[PDB]
Parts: C-alpha cells; structure tokens; sequence
C-alpha cells in the first residue's frame, strides 16, 4: 500500500486544498504535478525510480 | 435527445444522474453473478499476460458481421492493442477482431482456436462459458508486446 | 425446570425459526435476471465488455485523440 | 517545484516474468515481492499444528487448551478458505 | 461422431487434418482439457522446435567398436522428416497452412565438438553421412576463422588451443509446432471438425457394437456427458497413458510412465541473438540419456528471434505441465509395479544424471552454457520451464526398461490408438499418423493410398535409394515452404 | 537418559543465529539475485523481505 501511495502520487501529483469548480459544484483537490504537464490539466505520469516522493 | 424513461436527468456537468426503482437492479445482465465474475476474472488477469485489452461483445452484430465487428472494436477504449470477441446468438455468429499492435504475438494463430472453443461451448448451450473459454484460449495464445 | 428441556429449547427454537424463515425468504425468486437461454432470442441491449487491464497513458480524457481503429486481423464462426 | 525527478538503473537478476506482476505489486521489479502461496499455507498449517500440540503439556489448566483449539481452528479455517478460493479461482 | 481426437497438440492436429482431407464427410470431435490449442507439449516454449532432420544430433550416429559410424538412425529420422515436409508443402499449396513463416523458418543445423578425439569422431561422422544424398550438402569445419565467422557468440573468449569442429548443414529448420498445430486445427475446424476446449476426457469404455463411449467433463461447469465414437485417438501428451490404461485394451497392459521435465535458459538480447543463427548440438555427456544432449538454438517464436540453451533435466510427479501431483502415484497399478520398480535398478545411470541436473543452481546452468558460449553472462539468461514428457516403461523379463522413442499403441481391432513417448515426436508427426491410419483403418488405407501419395509423393519409397525423387520433392518443398527466402 | 527443556532453547538460539548469519545467502538462493547491488531499496519496495523482517 505504500507502493500504491507512491504510484498514486506519481500519476496524480501531490494533494492540496480543495476547490469548487466555477460552473458546477464539482470538488477537486487541486493537485500539483511532479513532472511535465500534458496540454490539458492532467499531467504525464512519471515512472517510479526507487526514491521517496514528496 | 432523451434521458432514461423516468428519473434520469442531465446534471450541471456531462454526467447523467440516473435512478432505479427501489426493488429492481441497474445492470440487468441476463447472467449469474458468479459467471459474470468468472468472465471478469478472465478478462482482467487471465489476459494480463497478453497485455492487450480483451473485450467481449454479446450484442447483435448484424449486416456485414466483419465490418460491424471492426467498428465495435473501434469503440473499445484502446483499439490499438485490443482483441474483441463478438457473439450474436440472434445470428449464431462469432467474429474476432484485433488491433494493429496485436500482430504476430500468436493472436492470429489463436484466432481459430478461440473461435472454435466459443463455438463448441455455444453449441453445447453456454454463452458465458464459451466466452470464458475463448478468452482463456486467446490470452494463452497472445504473447505480451 | 427440566434443565435438559430448557437447554434444548433455547438451542432449538432459534434453529427451527431460522429454518422456517429461510425456507420462506431465501426460496423466493431474486431480482437478478434469469440466465439467457441460447434458444431464446437475444432481447437485451448490446453488451460491450472491456478488461481495463493495461495502463492507458494518463487517466485524463483530453489528449487521447482518435489515432484510428487500426484493425489487426479477423475471424469468424457459426457455432 | 523545488524537486528533481530521479533516474535509477538498479542491476536486476527468477526474472519476475512468472509469479507476481506490477499490477498486483507495483514495485515487483525493485525487490522480492512474491512468496509462494504453498509456503504460507504450509506455515499456517504447521502453526495450527504447533498450537494444538502445545495442548500436551504439564498444565492442569483447560482454558489454555481451549484457547489453543480456537486459535488453531481459526488458522486452519483461514488456510482452508484461501486454498479453496484459489483452487476455484477466487470465487465466493 | 466418427472420430474423437483427445488433446489439441501436433499429433491430433496432424491426424485430424489427414482424416479430414481423406474423408471430408466424417464427423470429427477434438476434445482439449485446456482453453486453447497447442498450450502443452506443442507450445513453442515447451519444446526445442529443431525440425529434427538428424543433421545435428550426434546421438543418432554412434561410433562402432571398429571406429566406423552407424548412420541408420540418422537416415531413418531424416526420411521421416522429409515425409512431414512433403505433407506441409502440399498443405500450403491447398490452403491448409496459409502462414508458412509463423511455423517454419530456415535455420542451419550444426553439430559442435571440442577436443582432439571428438574432432576425429565428428570427421568420421561427416565422412559416413555425406555418402548419403540426404546429407550430401553437409560441411566439415575445423578452421578457427570460419568457426568465428559462422558462430561469433560461440567463438568469443574461446580458447582455440583446444581443437574445435563443426558439421554444418545450411538447410536446417526451426519449427513452431504451436503455430503449426493451430493452423492445422483451424483448417479442420473451418471444414466442420467440432472443437471442445476446457473439456477433460475422464474415461474410455468399449461398447458392445465396437464403438467407444468417451466420458467428458466440462471443466468450467463441472458437468459430465458422453460422446460415442467409432474411432478414438489419444494424443493427450503425458495424459495419454492414464486414458489408455482406463480403456482396458490388452495392448496398454504393463505400461508404466516416468515423468521427465525439462528447462531451458532463454534470451532475446539482440547483442546475443544477432551473433548466433543456428541450432547447435553438442556431444551428450558420458551417461546422459539420448534426449539430454545440450544444444544452443536459434528459435523464431511469434516472429521474434530467441536463443534457447538446454534441456536441463527436471522432475515432477505431474504427467502434464497443467497436470496433477497425483498423476505418477495413480499411474502405478499391480500389473506395471514390477516394471516401474525394475527401472530404478536397471537405469541407475539415468537416476544419478537426473538427480545431478535437479541440484544445479541457475549460475551452474549458465556454466554449462559457457561450454558453447564462453562469453556468456548470468544476467542475460532466464530459466524457462519446458514441457512435461512421460517416458514409457516397458516390461523386459523380471524388470522394466525406459523407451526414449515415440510408440504408437493401437488396439488389435484398430478402434483406438494413442501416442506414448518423447522424440523425435513432433518432427515425425506425419509418418506416425500415417502408421496410425495404416494400422487402424487397414480396410480403407489402400483406397486412400492415391490421395496420400498426392500429399507425400515419396510415400512407400526410401529417399536414400532414389536421389532423383529426393531432389524433386526437396526442390518443390523448398520453394513452397519458402525455405530459399 | 534425559533431554531437558534447555536443549530446546539452545537449539532455538542456534537456529536464530544460523538464520541471521546466513540470510543474505538464503535470500540470494531463494530470489535468484546475485547482481552487484550498490543502490539500496526502500523497505516498501521489497514487500516480502520487509514482511519477513517485521
Ligand atoms: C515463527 C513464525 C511463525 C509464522 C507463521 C507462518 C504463517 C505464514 C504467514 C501467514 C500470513 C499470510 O500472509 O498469509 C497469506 C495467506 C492468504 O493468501 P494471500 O495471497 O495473502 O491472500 C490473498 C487473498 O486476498 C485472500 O484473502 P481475502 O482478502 O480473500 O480474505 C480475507 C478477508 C477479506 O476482507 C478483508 O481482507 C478486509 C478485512 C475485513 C474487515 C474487518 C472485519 C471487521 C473487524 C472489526 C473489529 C474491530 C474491533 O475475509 C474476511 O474478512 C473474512 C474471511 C472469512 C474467514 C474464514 C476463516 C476464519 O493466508 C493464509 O492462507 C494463512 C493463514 C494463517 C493465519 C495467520 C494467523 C492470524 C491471521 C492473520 C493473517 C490473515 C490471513 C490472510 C488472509
Ligand atoms: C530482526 C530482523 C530485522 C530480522 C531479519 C530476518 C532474519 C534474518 C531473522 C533471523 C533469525 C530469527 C529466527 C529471528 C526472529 C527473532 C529474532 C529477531 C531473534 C534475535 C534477536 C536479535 C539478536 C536482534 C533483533 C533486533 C531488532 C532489529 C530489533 C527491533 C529494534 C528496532 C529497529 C526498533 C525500532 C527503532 C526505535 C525508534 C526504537 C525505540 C521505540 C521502542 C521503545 C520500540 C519497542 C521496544 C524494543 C524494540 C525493545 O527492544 C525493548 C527491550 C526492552 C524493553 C522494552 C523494549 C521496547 O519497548
Ligand atoms: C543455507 C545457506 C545458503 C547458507 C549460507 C552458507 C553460510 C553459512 C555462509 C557463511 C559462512 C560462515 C558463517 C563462516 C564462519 C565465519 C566466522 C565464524 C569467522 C570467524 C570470526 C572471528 C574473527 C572470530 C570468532 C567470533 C565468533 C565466536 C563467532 C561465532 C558466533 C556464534 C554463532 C556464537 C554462538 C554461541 C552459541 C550459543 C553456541 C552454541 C553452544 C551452546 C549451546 C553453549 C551453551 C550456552 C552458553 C555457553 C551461554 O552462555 C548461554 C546464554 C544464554 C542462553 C543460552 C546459553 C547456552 O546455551
Ligand atoms: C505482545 C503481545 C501480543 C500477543 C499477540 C498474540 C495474540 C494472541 C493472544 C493469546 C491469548 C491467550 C489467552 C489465554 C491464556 C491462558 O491460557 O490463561 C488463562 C487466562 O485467560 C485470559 O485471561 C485470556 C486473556 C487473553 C487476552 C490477550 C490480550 C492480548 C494483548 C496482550 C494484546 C495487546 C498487545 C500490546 C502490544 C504492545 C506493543 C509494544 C511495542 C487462564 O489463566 P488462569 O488465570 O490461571 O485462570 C484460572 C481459571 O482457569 C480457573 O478456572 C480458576 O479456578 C482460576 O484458578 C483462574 O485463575
Ligand atoms: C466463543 C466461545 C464462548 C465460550 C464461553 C464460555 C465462558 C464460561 C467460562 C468460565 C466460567 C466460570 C467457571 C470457572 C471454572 C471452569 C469451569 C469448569 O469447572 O468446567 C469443567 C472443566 C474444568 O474443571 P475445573 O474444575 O475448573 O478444574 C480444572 C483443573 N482443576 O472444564 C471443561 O471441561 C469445560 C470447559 C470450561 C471453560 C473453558 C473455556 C475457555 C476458552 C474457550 C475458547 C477460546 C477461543 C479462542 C478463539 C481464538
Ligand atoms: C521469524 C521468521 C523466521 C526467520 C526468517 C528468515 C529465514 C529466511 C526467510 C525465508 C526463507 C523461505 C523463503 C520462501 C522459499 C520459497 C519456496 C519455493 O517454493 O521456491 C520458490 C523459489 C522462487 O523461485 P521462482 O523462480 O521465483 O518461482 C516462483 C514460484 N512461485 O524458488 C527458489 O529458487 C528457491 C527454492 C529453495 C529455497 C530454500 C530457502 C530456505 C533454505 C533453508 C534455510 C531455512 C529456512 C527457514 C524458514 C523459516
């Protein structure tokens, strides 16, 4: 499960405070990617490198 | 455009908020829960070795069976490396289609084997068992990229 | 009063009632649709199933685009 | 932003092609990740046997033997459930 | 059904196709315990794929006490492979085998030796073989530069102060018997053979009309049912022996089975595979069984090149890879017990060899590979578990002997046949299935002979004795099987 | 003769020390890894070994 947490951090970025989306009442944690970000919001997932993740 | 006959409404975003009457279900699949679980187990980890998205289409694929199979495969999330087995009992037809990335991995050799397993099981009278057998045979045949 | 009788009662009446209620309720047709017979026509709407087996780039829908169907073979059968 | 991505090339050497897979254990390639299920089944069975065997001893007590029986029984039940489920393909 | 085929390996695939070509109106039912065709002994990882032409196999050319070389076994195995090749050529021209390159690849066959006495033996072997038309294109190579040019992986870090030699045969093959079996089954199924995957044959009982009741279990549902067959073929690999024991036929009495596993070292590292393009067979170690000859093989599996080294001997009480640990104990019967106990006393050398191979570590397996490729590094090779084979134990006097051959067992009335044993097995599937047809359908075989000769032009002729006919069928078969490309 | 309960604990200590001393060779025999390892691996990245140590 620690490995799974590392992978989720790699593929979604670090977690932060929640934001309510403008048009609708969606709640999104407003993550922060640790690597290059795709043209759209979601980032390009990184590959685990055997080192701790923030 | 029209939502479900009753109780389903388009929401502020794209998602459609749907409802079902208290006594009834939502999936309505005409198969036992256990056999559905077995087929899902197959498609999920008995195909992990193949590393190619294995898909099953029980719906009716009419007119040119091959071409309807092609486009229902196109509808698969990642047709690039995908193997769609379509069965229409209204037409007693099987059609298997493959993605371009799924080539030379033993898939073509496994195609007749999987179709034969499915046909044997169907003539025995077990749609779901035939689907599982075909998935197993095709996954065994297909090698990871 | 009749230690054995009381023990048997407390141990059996729950079991008898459980058996009766299970016969009443567990023996009722469930809401799950009956298995589809091959002879019967296929009435249910088309059912496409997918594995969700491999990794798909990023979970984000945008950027996936439509590269193409890129067919890679075929097969056929008639039961 | 004040973090640099890591590039790692660890020397590998079973080749992991059989056993566990990354989908089940994400870091399968990075270290020992698979214990054969037979090992754990036999270990549980032998632990239950040891618990039962400890009943034979120089204790006039009886709640001790009953606790041993209960713990051995639950261990054997877990081992049997796991073995049966894996025999049937993780069903029920 | 007219015919039941038990198992979906190369034997049943070959017989099912032959019967379907001879008798298109016959009802054929193939029953396979696994969820797909060729997923046991015919799987490309479960066998060496050598396309066994007797070109490289030094155990087929023993030295006699007078220093001459007996080539009789090599000639007979090459002729049996030419029969299989002719059937495959005909099958390609007639659309039975549409994809030649998925199952058959041109790969040189090479005998390899080191040390002065073994080089002299290999020269004597060469001189004996090249007198026969079937081996006339063989080359003898004892030159270092020519060795280095042909086998760059085997030459790297080799000490050439010890003499080395090759017998090189340019026109060898690699065979994916898994692809071949799937294509043959695909043809027979497309022509109305019923296929039953996930179905296990539990029992065989003869009916009063001479037909067979086949008891089948669906492995997915657990349901049991019966099929009535006029003829039964038991192509079930190591699962054949328990089924032939259950059939109660006199001919299967006293047969025991000894399960022998194999393993290979394998690699697909381009820097190794690009430096070795042959099947290279060594000398058997002193006291090794004839099937445990170390070899370093080029394999083409699913269009990808691999190197395979082995086989290392393995042991399992299972008769199949997907078999049961109870297979060996349940194969013991009062009528075969004496034969089985006798093998431990008669085959002490084999038992010692098998124990030695079982005790090998992974580094020690790579050390045996360094005899072929002295530059080999442990991390470039992975262990793969090959197919399970059941060696036949036959009664010999008061004891038993192990048979390393392929044995066709047929009932005296032809109503059932089965295959037991190990080698050359898959490479001789066609002549073995022609023997099954001749023995089991003697009333029809004469009427089939014209159509069998259309499939195999040399049928009933020794190709060693007819060099013109050999060159004709060789040239036709080369072109049709694309073996010149 | 008598074989007191002290021998049980003595053999237990012997086994404990033998296993502790011979673990790296036991681990290499089991897993198969004899590669020259200079980069540590996080305990989470090796579930079986961290499980055994726990
Ligand atoms: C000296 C040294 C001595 C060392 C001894 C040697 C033993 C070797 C190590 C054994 C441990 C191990 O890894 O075993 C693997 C092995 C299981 O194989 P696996 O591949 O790890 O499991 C995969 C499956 O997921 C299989 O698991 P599952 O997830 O499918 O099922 C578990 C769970 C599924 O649910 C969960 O996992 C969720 C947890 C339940 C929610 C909490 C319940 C409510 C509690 C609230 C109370 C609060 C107060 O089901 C249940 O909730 C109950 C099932 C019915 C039990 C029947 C028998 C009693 O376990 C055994 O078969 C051995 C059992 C030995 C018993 C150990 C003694 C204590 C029990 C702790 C271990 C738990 C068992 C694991 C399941
Ligand atoms: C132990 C290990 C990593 C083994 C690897 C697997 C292996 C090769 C096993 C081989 C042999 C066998 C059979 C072993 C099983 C039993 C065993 C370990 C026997 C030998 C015992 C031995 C000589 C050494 C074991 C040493 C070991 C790693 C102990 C745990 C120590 C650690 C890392 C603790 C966490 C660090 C930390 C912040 C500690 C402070 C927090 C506290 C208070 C932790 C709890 C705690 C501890 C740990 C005490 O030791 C203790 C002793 C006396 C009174 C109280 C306490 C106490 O409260
Ligand atoms: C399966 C597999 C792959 C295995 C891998 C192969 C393998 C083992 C590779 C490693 C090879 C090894 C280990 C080589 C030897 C290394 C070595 C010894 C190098 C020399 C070291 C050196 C410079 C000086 C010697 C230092 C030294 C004493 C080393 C040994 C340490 C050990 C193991 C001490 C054990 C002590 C011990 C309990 C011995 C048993 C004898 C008995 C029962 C004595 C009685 C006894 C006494 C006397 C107590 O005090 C006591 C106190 C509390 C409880 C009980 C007892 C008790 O029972
Ligand atoms: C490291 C600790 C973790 C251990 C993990 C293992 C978990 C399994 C625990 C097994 C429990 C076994 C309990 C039974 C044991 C047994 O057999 O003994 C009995 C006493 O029963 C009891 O209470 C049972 C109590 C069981 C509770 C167990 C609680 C577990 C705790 C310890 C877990 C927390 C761990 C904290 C971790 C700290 C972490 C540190 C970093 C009877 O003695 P007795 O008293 O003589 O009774 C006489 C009559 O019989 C007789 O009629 C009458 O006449 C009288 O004579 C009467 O005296
Ligand atoms: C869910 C279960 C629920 C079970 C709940 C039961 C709770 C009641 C227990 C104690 C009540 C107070 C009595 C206290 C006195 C005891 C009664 C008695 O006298 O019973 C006759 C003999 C001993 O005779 P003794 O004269 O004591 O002398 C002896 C040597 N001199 O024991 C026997 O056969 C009968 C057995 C008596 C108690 C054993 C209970 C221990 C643990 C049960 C299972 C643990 C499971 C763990 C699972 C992981
Ligand atoms: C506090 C706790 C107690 C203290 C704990 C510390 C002691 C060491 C810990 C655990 C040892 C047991 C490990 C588990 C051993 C695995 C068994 C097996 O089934 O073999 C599979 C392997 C994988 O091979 P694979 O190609 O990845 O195939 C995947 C197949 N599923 O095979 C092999 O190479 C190895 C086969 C032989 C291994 C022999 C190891 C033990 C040697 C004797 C030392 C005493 C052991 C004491 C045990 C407590």
């Amino acid at each position: 499960s620690l490995q799974r947490s590392d992978r989720e951090v790699l593929e979604h970025g670090v977690e932060t405070g929640i934001i309510k989306r403008l048009p609708h009442g969606a709640y999104v944690e407003l993550h922060q990617p640790l690597g290059p970000v795709d043209e759209h919001g979601h980032p390009i997932p990184l590959e685990y490198a055997g080192a701790p993740l923030p | 455009e029209l939502d479900l006959p009753y109780g389903s409404a388009l929401t502020s975003s794209g998602r459609i908020s749907a409802v079902t009457e208290p006594g009834e279900l939502s999936v309505h699949y005409p198969f036992p829960t256990m056999d559905l679980v077995v087929l899902d187990d197959a498609l999920k980890y008995g195909s992990r070795a193949a590393k190619a998205r294995f898909a099953v289409y029980i719906g009716p694929l009419g007119a040119d069976t091959a071409a309807t199979a092609r486009e229902i495969l196109a509808n698969v999330p990642t047709p690039e490396n995908a193997v769609l087995l379509a069965v229409s009992p209204d037409q007693r037809a099987i059609e298997v289609v493959y993605g371009a990335d799924v080539k030379g991995r033993g898939i073509e050799s496994a195609a007749p084997l999987g179709v034969s397993a499915a046909a044997a099981s169907f003539k025995e009278g077990n749609l779901i068992d035939g689907l599982i057998s075909a998935v197993r045979v095709m996954s065994a045949g297909v090698s990871p990229a | 009063m009749s230690t054995a009788l009381t023990h048997g009662l407390i141990g059996g009446v729950p079991l008898v009632l459980f058996a009766v209620l299970a016969l009443i309720f567990l023996t009722r047709k469930g809401p799950h649709p009956d298995t589809y017979k091959m002879s019967d026509p296929w009435t249910h709407a088309p059912i496409l199933w997918a594995a969700e087996e491999p990794r798909e780039h990023g979970h984000g829908g945008h950027g996936h685009d439509s590269h193409g169907v890129v067919i890679g073979g075929g097969a056929s059968g008639k039961w | 932003m004040s973090s640099t991505q890591d590039r790692s090339q660890l020397d590998p050497e079973v080749e992991r092609h059989t056993g566990v897979d990354v989908e089940d254990v994400p870091s399968a390639e990075w270290g020992w990740s698979h214990m054969p299920i037979g090992v754990m089944h036999i270990g549980g069975l032998l632990s239950a046997a040891f618990l039962l065997v400890m009943m034979r001893g120089n204790h006039v007590g009886h709640v001790e033997d009953w606790f041993l029986i209960g713990f051995a029984a639950v261990i054997v039940a877990l081992v049997g459930r796991n073995w049966w489920l894996r025999r049937r393909g993780w069903i029920r | 059904t007219d015919v039941v085929l038990v198992g979906a390996g190369i034997m049943s695939a070959t017989l099912g196709t032959l019967i379907k070509l001879l008798e298109p109106n016959w009802s054929i039912t193939m029953i396979e315990r696994l969820d797909g065709a060729a997923a046991e002994s015919s799987d490309p990882w479960n066998n060496a794929g050598t396309g066994h032409s007797a070109l490289c196999e030094l155990n087929y050319t023993p030295a006699l006490p007078d220093g001459t070389i007996d080539i009789s076994k090599a000639v007979n195995v090459n002729e049996q492979f030419q029969v299989s090749r002719q059937f495959w050529a005909h099958a390609v021209e007639n659309g039975v085998l549409p994809d030649v390159r998925s199952f058959l690849n041109p790969v040189p066959h090479v005998s390899f030796v080191y040390g002065a006495d073994n080089v002299q033996y290999l020269k004597a072997r060469y001189n004996a073989l090249v007198t026969n038309p079937l081996f006339a294109s063989m080359e003898f190579i004892d030159d270092k530069d020519e060795f280095t040019r042909r086998l760059p992986l085997m030459a790297e870090k080799r000490d050439f102060s010890e003499p080395v030699a090759l017998n090189w045969s340019q026109h060898g093959t690699d065979v994916d018997f898994g692809s071949l079996s799937r294509q043959l089954i695909g043809f027979a199924a497309g022509n109305g053979m019923t296929t039953m995957f996930g179905h296990d044959v539990r029992d065989l009982s003869k009916n009063s009309d001479g037909s067979w009741t086949v008891k089948v279990r669906n492995r997915r549902t657990g349901n049991n049912f019966k099929i009535n067959a006029k003829f039964v073929f038991v192509g079930a690999g190591g699962g054949a022996l328990p089924l032939l024991q259950k059939s109660g036929i006199p001919e299967a009495k006293g047969f025991g089975g000894f399960p022998v596993g194999g393993a290979f070292l394998r690699t697909n590292k381009q820097h190794l595979t690009s430096r070795h393009n042959a099947k290279v067979y060594g000398l058997p170690p002193l006291g090794a069984p004839p099937m445990s000859v170390p070899h370093l093989d080029t394999r083409v599996i699913n269009g990808r090149q691999w190197l395979l080294f082995g086989p290392f001997a393995g042991w399992s009480p299972k008769f199949l890879k997907q078999g049961k640990v109870t297979d060996l104990p349940l194969s013991v019967k009062p009528n075969n017990l004496a034969s089985m106990l006798g093998v431990g006393l008669t085959e002490v050398g084999l038992l010692k060899y098998l124990i030695g191979q079982l005790l090998l570590s992974e580094p020690a397996r790579v050390e045996t590979l360094r005899e072929f490729a002295p530059s080999a590094v442990d991390s470039d090779w992975e262990l793969d578990i090959a197919g399970q084979r059941v060696q036949v134990i036959r009664r010999k006097g008061a004891g038993g002997v192990l048979e390393f051959g392929t044995t066709v067992l047929a009932a005296a009335d032809g109503s059932i046949a089965g295959l037991l044993g190990a080698s050359p097995g898959a490479s001789t599937a066609v002549p073995a299935m022609l023997d099954v047809l001749q023995r089991c359908f003697a009333d029809r075989y004469q009427a089939w002979t014209p159509k069998l000769k259309e499939m195999v032009p040399s049928l009933g002729t020794k190709l060693s004795d007819e060099p013109k006919l050999f060159e004709e069928v060789w040239s036709w078969g080369t072109k049709v099987l694309k073996l010149d490309v | 003769h008598t074989i007191p309960q002290g021998v049980w604990v003595a053999v237990g200590m012997g086994l404990v020390f033998a296993l502790l001393i011979a673990y790296p060779f036991i681990e290499k025999k089991v897993t198969g890894d004899d590669a020259h390892h200079n980069l540590l691996q996080r305990p989470r990245d090796v579930p079986v070994r961290t499980a055994i140590g726990s």
